[PDB]
C-alpha cells in the first residue's frame, strides 16, 4: 500500500515514496465566517464568529 | 431529562458542515 482514501475518495493519509513512515492528512483551518451586527442606523459595531 | 426521553435519545443514533441548532 501507498496511500489510501475515505469516504470522500481523496487522499487521507499517505506513506513517503521511500521511507515506511505513514502521515495522516487532515485539513487546516477553511471553514466560513459570520458577522453579526446590529442596524446601521443605531450603531456600527460587528461581531466576528467562526 | 426523564428516563422516557433518555430512552428515547438512547433509541435514536470539505465545505458542507452541520450548523448546531438554536
Amino acid at each position: 500500500q501507498q496511500f489510501g482514501r475515505d469516504i470522500a475518495d481523496t487522499t487521507d493519509a499517505v506513506r513517503d515514496p521511500q521511507t515506511l513512515e505513514i502521515l495522516d492528512i487532515t485539513p487546516c483551518s477553511f471553514g466560513g465566517v459570520s458577522v453579526i451586527t446590529p442596524g446601521t442606523n443605531t450603531s456600527n459595531q460587528v461581531a466576528v464568529l467562526y | 431529562r426523564s428516563p422516557i426521553e433518555d430512552l428515547l435519545f438512547n433509541k435514536v443514533t470539505k465545505g458542507l458542515t452541520v450548523l448546531p441548532p438554536l
